[PDB]
Parts: C-alpha cells; structure tokens; sequence
C-alpha cells in the first residue's frame, strides 16, 4: 500500500519544476548565502530551516 | 463467567477471520490497481 | 466567528453556517442569530433559502405547541416569492413535528395531493420537493398506505428536482414494514428512470424499507449488490447497513468488506465502509480494530467512509 | 435556476473512441466535431455519439463552422435513427493540455445563443494513456454574475467538488470564463462485455507448439547468460563486502545489477518452459 | 483481380458502430441490420477501421424483396472523403447472426462502389458466440464442390481483432474493471491453452453433430468435406515410436533445465533471505540504541 500510494502521487510531483545545480562562492550572512549558478550569473539565497 | 470468556473469544476469532479475508482480498487487489497505476503514470 | 471568514456569497459556505447554527440552536427554540444577521440570509440564492428554512425548522424543534404560526409566514399563501423558500418551510414544517405528528400528516398530504397535478412547472417540482420530504419525516414507521399512494403519484412525475425527496419520503413513510409491493416497485422503476438522482434516491429508500428485516432481506442484497447500475449497489450497501442493523451478523459484514475492496465505483465503496460501521455500532470496541486496516488505502474515498464509519460507530 | 456544480457529461463508449479516433488523426490541428445527445434534466447531459466536422484550410484554428455539412448530415442521418439534438462540439487540443482558447470561447458563444446549455468537450489524443484518457466539459460563465461574484454554481453536492481544476487551464482562465464539469463514461454490459474479444487469442495457436530448434537455442543461450551472470553475481557479493551504503544506494545505477538479471532469466526461461512442456504434453496425449 | 484475403483486421470501432446501429434502430428477432465498412485495401491484409449505418429494408418473404438506397452509399462516401480521404469503401456487414440468403445477391450491388471484390463481416451483435464474433467472407467464383457448374460464392478468412493507436487508448481506459491487468504471465499462457483446449473440443462436437445429420441425408453428400476430414484423419499422427522416443528425449532435456533454473531461483531466494535478516537485525540494533 505504501509503495502504490508513493507510485500515485508521483505523478503530481514530476510535473513540480525541477531545481538548478548552485555553487557557494561566499557565505553572506546567517540567513544568505551567495551562490553562482551555472551558467549565467550569482544570485544571493535563502537557506532552508533545515540547512 | 467462564461462559463469558469462551464468547469472547469466539468474537475476537471470528473478527480475525474477517481481517484475514480482508487483507488477502485487498493483496490481490492492490497487486491489480498497483499495474494499474504503473501504467497510467 | 465562523461567519466572519466565510463569505455568503458561496451557497457552500452559506449552506455550511446556516447549518451550523441550526446546529448550535438545536431544539432550543431561540433564531438569535437568524434574526440578528438578516443581511447574510439576505445573501441566498436558490437551494441557499432552502438549507436556511430548514434551519428555521431545525430550531424549533419540539415546540408542537406553536410551532406552526412561527412558519406560518412561510408557508404557502403567505406573501412569499421564491418558491425555494416556501420548499423549505415544508421541509421545516415536516422537521419541527418530527414523530409526534398527525395533522402535520393530514396538511402534508392535502398540499401533495394538490398540486402533484402539475408536471414540469418549475415553481412546483420545489414545493412538492419539500412537502415529500416533510410528510415522509412525519410518517416514519407509520405505515400509512394513503402517505406512500400519494408519494408514488409525486415520483412517477420523472422530474429530477422532486424525485429524490419524493422517493426518500416514500422509503421513510414505509419505513421497517418491508411491504413486498413497494419493494418492487420501487426497484423496477429505479431501472428505468434515466435521471441519476432518482436512482439513488430509490436506491436508499430500498435501504429505509427493509429496515430491521435481517433474514427476511437476504433477496435485495444478492439482486442489488450484484446490479450493474452503479448507483444500485451504492443502495445495497446501505440495505445491508439497515437490514443486519446493530446485530454484527458475519455475513453481512464479509460482503461488506468483498464490495469494499473489489468495485470500481468509489462511491460504493465509501457507502461499503460506512454500511460496516453501521452495521457494528453494538460493538463499538471492535470497530477501530477493522478499520483500521480501512484508513491506510490509497483510494481516498475508503478513507472518508472509515471516517465516517468511525463517525457513526462511537457516537 | 444559476446551474449547479453536480451537472455531469455521460459520454457513450461510442463517443469516445470517435473522439479519439478523429483526435489522433488530425494532430496537431484542432478537429471539431458537432456532439449529438439529448438534455435529460438540469443536473445531467447524455451523449450519445459524435460526428466530425470538416477541417477546412485554416490550420491550427477552430472556425470553420461549415453549416452545409452540419445540416446535411444531422437530415441524413435521421433516416437511420439518432434523432438526438445538437447538445455539443468536441475540439482536439493536442499537446497542450485541456482549456479553452478566445476563438473557442467565440464558438462556444455561438453555440449557447442557438442552445444555452451546450457543453464544449475538449479531448487530448497526444497527452492520453491506456486508463487515464484526459476528458473534461467546459461552459461559459454567464456575463455579469461575477457582479454577483455567483458564478452558475450551487454547491448542493459534493459530487462536482471532488474534481480538482488544473494548474496550466487556469493560467488560460478556468474559473474566470467558463466553469468546469465532470465527466462519467457510462458503459453497457454487452459493450463492455465484447470488447473483451481485442485480448482473445484465436483459437488455433493454444496447442501451437513452435518449431523445436529455436527452444533448444534458447535455452542454450539462456544457460550461458545464467553462468555469466552467477559469475558476475559471485564477483558482486565479493566487492559488496568492502563498501558503505552511501554506496549501495546509487551503486547500481549505470551498470547492470548482477541479481535482477539473474531472476528474470530465471523466471523468463521458467516460464517458458513449463509453457513448452505442458503444450507439449497436451497434444501428444490429447490431439493422438 | 485482386487475390486480398488472407488476413483481415477490424478495429473494435467498426464493430462497436455495429451495436450502436442494432440496438438504435429498435431492430427485433429476424431483422437483420447492414451498413458499410469503410478501411483500407489493396495490401494482403484487409483492414476494416470505420463504419456508419445504412437503410437496408427487407421483409422476411421472398429473398428478392430485399431494398437498399443507392444515393445514401455515395451521400456518405462523399462527407467521409472530406473528413477523411484515407478511408474508402471496402464492403459491407450485417448484423449476424449468420449467413442468409441474400448475402451473395446484394454483395452485386456494392460490386461497383467497391474497387476490390467486395467483403462481408459477420457480426454477432447479440453475442450468442464464445470466440470472435466476427468472420469475413469474400465472394468468389469456385468450382462445385458437387461437379456442377462453378459458383461464385464466399469463402471464410481468419479474422483477428487489432487495434491502433487511437482506439487501443479507449479500449483500454473503458473495460479497466474487468480486465486483469495483474494476471501473471505463465497463468495467463496456460489459461489460453485450456481455451484453446475447449474450442478444439466445441468444433470436434460441431463436426460430429454435422456428421451425425449427415448419416440421416437431412443434408447432402459433399465430398470436399468428407475429403477434408480423412486428410485430417491421415495427418493425425500414431505415437502411443521413434517419434515417441524423440518426444521423451526432448522432455527430460526440457525438464533438466527447468531443475537448474529452479536451482537459480531458490538460491536468489536465500540471498534475499539473508540480506533481509540483515536488515532486521540492523533495525533492532538501531531502536535498541537509540531507546537507551
Ligand atoms: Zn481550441
């Protein structure tokens, strides 16, 4: 049952964007951190509550 | 007293038995609609 | 509180507070808050007046004494204009003399008699909505064979807005009798009727009728749970919830359970799980042990009937 | 009467597979067809079967509206029954997903000044499979209720709230323009019984046993494969016992894993021997 | 003249059409129902994909009173090529339940909308059959089998059920209650061995029975089907010797590999075995731990 509820609501969860691959180049401050994502530019982002 | 005891057990081995016939239904029938769900993703 | 964040411009969250409040004033014979808020009652359109009627019912119950003049200005006659409201002050009606009711009967009847003539006026089909349901509230077990003529006159009209109540009042009006006559032609005509909400309302009451009978409805379960129309075994499942009612017969319940885990229609199954927990409600420790395997599926639906189930068992 | 949320589209079995059928054939320009049905009541639709209209040379644009065609056939067709009304069209959308578009909010207007309850069925060939083929009816909102913000919708069931409107139609503007309706195929118990003919074998190729070189090749092959893969099996228990699981959660991703191969060559091989032997048997007893 | 039919190939839409037209037009016992095939031809396989109804009336009196509309043919024929030019006639099919009379006459009729030899699809519209409920039957002009003159008449094709893309979606989707999608693979091939076995043992009975009214000359004497039956009666092989120990050879061979692959079977069991006592051990070390 566990397996055919996982199997069920993966559909939804592949149609969730996807996530881009970043790089910690300085670290801001306690809640941002600079990261340069490949292969444009740098951003400053937010950790989670569990990072 | 002791009648009593013999009565509920025979209720608790009765309800058993429905759960037993419950799960093997439901195996073969999450076997059927976990296919299912294979294919429809 | 409530009424504060649900807007009555939803006849959902309408529906939901007038029902709550009917709920909070139950019996007390007090519509503070319907008479406070008269602006929000304003705020129904359609089936909304109806549910807020029948809240005005609601809270007025048992107050055989006068309890007719207070829905007297809603009754027919009155100066009411939606028809919706005038449904629904039947139903009320039908609500306040629940049981200790016998000139509520007589009046009920009088109005069905009436204007079942009528076919396919919409400001009818309402009214006698309501009047069926109030006169099959104020029958229950009764027996009455001129009740259950004139409710079969109202169902044969095939109109959808009426059939359902027509057909539940005719099941409550017989209710526990099982008379063998309206017991087929109640299922021939739900095999007939193209409209889906007659079939189910027939569907339940079948259920109604053969209330308490545990052997002597063996036959309508083997028949109706083995039907094709999928709106039929959603009935059998309840016939088997009233036939073998308080009693934890096994043989009931194993077919419950075989409907529950093999059907495709998922409103049977939530009517299968929920028929189980009516059927153990003398056991009460017991059934949290069943469903609990019930409350672990992957169809959501077998999750709401053991809700439900639980609901019903441990009231 | 503002409608309800509970109304339903029963769709035939005739309906749909014409639907899909003229959907497929037409990707990716948006075939319409007219919907022939009948109004049972307010809260329920019946269709019985559909007909495809022309697709005239505007390319992946819902117009052509060639009324020549439409009255002709809907005459013509009565000779041999199906006196049903108008009650729908069904448009493909291929590709995108199901939502209407300003040109088919334009025919659906056009529709509902000739009917006022006509529903506008949207299938989806490209994006639909073998179980989960993507159907849903849509409605114009009215005009001005949203003044009334009472968009035709009474909540008298929980029948119409179950279904849950998509992400991308409401980028197009689901509840803005047309509310949504639910759909029930409704079958038969002859159609549903004979359709099972499509997975039935002909009766002449049970006792077909087929030639007797190929089932001694195969099982020669399969013997070798099974000795490499125990080879293999043999190398894998012995790496596995120096490795930590951060490992063996993402070891067997790109390389073959030396197991499941081996069960499925036994499984496959076992099979089709035991299929092999009881054909075998069965003839030499029976067909003697 | 085109020599295609081998194999025909109905898509279950055709046939679905069939029912819808017989249970729309109210038709009762002894009315049988007609309409036209639309598919593709000029390949070996014969391939039926859309039908649509047609007016044919007859009165169950003389086979020649038989009526059918000649405009309504091309009336279609024409919306059919603007909606589809791919599609072209290639016959026609009634509504079972089995041949008649008329079905060498009228099949004439449709000898010049058609551009090969005509075809006629049985349908078992009311389902009283246990297999297919579909066979083709082509016309064609064969010597008596009586040494008469040469009859043109129909001839059975092996026709099987297939579907396409499109209409496999909708099969699919509308028969996903009965169909078990679970099955298993080695219950499901012997499952058609044990049909195969019952429709052996349904046309043995049908042959007896046809034997049985012919030894009583409510039939008349064929002697291509007596022929038949004593070639199938000389094929039948002898085997309860050579043949016998070839069998019994090929046998035990088959059973050593179905041993050793049981053998592999087994032992990925104990491996699985042993990992998941491994597992388990490694779970109540990591609760007892943690606990305390
Ligand atoms: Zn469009």
């Amino acid at each position: 049952n566990d397996k055919v509820r996982f199997i069920k609501d993966e559909l939804r969860l592949l149609q969730e964007p996807g996530s881009y691959v970043g790089e910690v180049i300085k670290i801001v401050s306690d809640k941002k951190v600079l990261v340069k994502v490949q292969p444009e530019g740098k951003y400053i982002v937010d950790v989670a509550k569990d990072i | 007293d002791i009648y009593f005891k013999l009565k509920k057990l025979e209720k608790e081995y009765e309800l058993l038995t429905l759960q037993e016939d419950y799960i093997k239904d439901e195996q073969r029938h999450l076997k059927r609609e976990l296919k299912r769900a294979q294919e429809e993703v | 509180k409530s009424k504060s964040s649900l807007d009555g411009k939803f006849s959902l969250f309408h529906t939901a507070v007038s029902v709550a409040n009917g709920f909070m004033h139950a019996g007390t014979t007090d519509n503070s808050f319907i008479k406070a808020n008269l602006p929000w009652l304003g705020k129904a359109q359609n089936w909304a007046k109806f549910t807020a009627t029948a809240s005005l019912g609601v809270i007025h119950k048992g107050n055989l004494l006068e309890g007719k003049k207070v829905m007297a200005p809603y009754l027919p006659g009155s100066r009411a204009s939606s028809r919706f409201i005038k449904g629904g002050s039947l139903y009320g009606l039908g609500l306040i003399y629940a049981g200790f009711g016998r000139d509520t009967t007589d009046y009920l009847k009088n109005i069905i008699v009436e204007n079942s003539g009528t076919s396919g006026d919409e400001d009818v089909d309402v009214l006698l909505h309501g009047a069926s349901l109030g006169i099959g509230l104020a029958a229950m077990g009764s027996a009455n064979i001129e009740v259950y003529e004139a409710l079969k006159e109202v169902l044969y009209n095939d109109s959808a807005t009426s059939g359902e109540a027509a057909a539940l009042g005719m099941g409550l009006c017989m209710l526990g009798t099982g008379k063998p006559e309206a017991i087929h032609d109640m299922f021939t005509y739900s095999q007939e009727t193209q409209h889906g909400n007659i079939t189910r309302g027939l569907a339940v009451g079948l259920a109604l009728i053969n209330y308490g009978r545990q052997e002597l409805a063996d036959d309508l379960i083997t028949k109706m749970l083995a039907s094709d129309e999928s709106l039929l075994r959603y009935g059998g499942a309840f016939t088997i919830a009233l036939a073998y009612a308080g009693t934890g017969n096994n043989s009931a319940v194993k077919r419950l359970l075989h409907v529950a885990v093999s059907d495709s229609n998922d409103d049977v199954r939530r009517a299968a799980v929920i028929a189980l927990g009516f059927v153990l409600l003398r056991d009460y420790t017991t059934v949290p042990r069943i469903v609990q395997l019930l409350s672990k599926s992957h169809n959501a639906h077998v999750r709401c009937g053991t809700a439900f189930a639980l609901g019903i068992a441990c009231a | 009467g503002r409608d309800d949320t509970k109304e339903t589209v029963y769709i035939s079995s005739i309906a749909l597979l014409k639907m899909l059928k003229h959907g497929r054939a037409g990707v990716p320009m948006e075939v319409m067809g007219l919907m022939l049905g009948e109004f049972v009541d307010d809260y329920t639709v019946n269709v019985v079967d559909v007909f495809a209209m022309p697709q005239s040379g505007t390319g992946v644009s819902v117009e052509a509206v060639d009324d020549v065609f439409q009255a002709k056939m809907m005459d013509m067709l009565k000779q041999t029954g199906r006196d049903q009304m108008v009650v729908g069209w069904y448009h493909s959308h291929p590709g995108f997903g199901c939502w209407l578009s300003s040109v088919d909010v334009n025919t659906q207007k056009s529709f509902e000044q000739l009917n006022s309850r006509a529903v506008a069925v949207v299938v989806d060939p490209i994006q639909s499979v073998k179980g989960k083929v993507v159907i849903d009816a849509f409605r114009l909102i009215d005009t001005g209720a949203l003044i009334n913000n009472l968009e035709p919708r009474q909540t008298t069931s929980n029948t119409g709230l179950l279904n849950k409107a998509n992400i991308q139609a409401l980028i197009h503007g689901l509840n803005r323009h047309y509310y949504s309706l639910n759909i029930d195929y409704h079958k038969t118990a002859k159609e549903t019984k004979m359709l099972m003919n499509l997975h039935k074998e002909q009766w002449q190729s049970g006792l077909k046993m087929y030639d007797y070189e190929e089932k001694e090749e195969s099982n020669l092959a399969a013997t070798k494969s099974m000795v490499k893969i125990a080879e293999q099996y043999s190398k894998r228990i012995e790496e596995e016992k120096e490795l930590t699981e951060e490992e063996l959660k993402t070891r067997y991703v790109g390389r073959q894993d030396p197991k499941k191969h081996l069960s499925e060559t036994a499984d496959e091989t076992l099979e089709n021997n035991i299929v092999s032997v009881l054909t075998a048997g069965v003839n030499s007893v029976a067909i003697k | 003249m085109s020599l295609q039919h081998e194999k025909v190939t109905i898509a279950p839409l055709v046939l679905l059409s069939a029912l819808d037209h017989y249970e729309r037009t109210q038709t009762k016992e002894n009315k049988r129902c007609v309409g036209v095939i639309l598919g593709d031809a000029n390949s070996s396989t014969i391939r039926v994909t859309n039908s649509f109804a047609l007016p044919f009336e007859e009165d169950e009196k003389n086979s020649d009173v038989w009526f059918l509309d000649h405009n309504y043919i091309e009336n279609m024929n024409e919306m059919c090529k603007k909606i589809n030019a791919k599609e072209k006639l290639i016959g026609w099919y009634h509504s079972g339940p089995k041949l008649r009379a008329s079905d060498l006459k009228i099949n004439e009729l449709f000898k010049k909308y058609t551009q090969n030899n005509p075809l006629l699809l049985i349908v078992d519209v009311k389902q009283q059959g246990v297999g297919l409920p579909t066979d083709a039957y082509v016309a064609i002009e064969q010597v008596k089998d009586d040494g008469t003159s040469t009859e043109k008449t129909f001839l059975h094709l092996p026709c099987t059920i297939e579907a396409e893309e499109a209409e496999e979606i909708g099969v699919e989707h509308l028969l996903r209650d009965v169909r078990d999608q679970a099955a298993g693979g080695l219950s499901i091939r012997l499952t058609n061995q044990l049909k195969s076995l019952k429709g052996l043992q349904s046309k043995l009975k049908d042959v007896v029975e046809y034997l049985d009214k012919v030894i009583n000359k409510e039939l008349p004497i064929n002697h291509t089907i007596l022929g038949k039956l004593q070639d199938v009666f000389n094929l039948l092989p002898n085997l309860g010797n050579n043949l016998q120990k070839a069998l019994t050879v090929k046998t035990n061979d088959e059973l050593m590999v179905i041993y050793i692959s049981n053998l592999v079977r087994s032992i990925i069991a104990f491996d699985d075995l042993i990992e998941n006592k491994i597992q388990n051990k490694k779970i109540q070390e990591q609760r007892v731990k943690d606990k305390q």
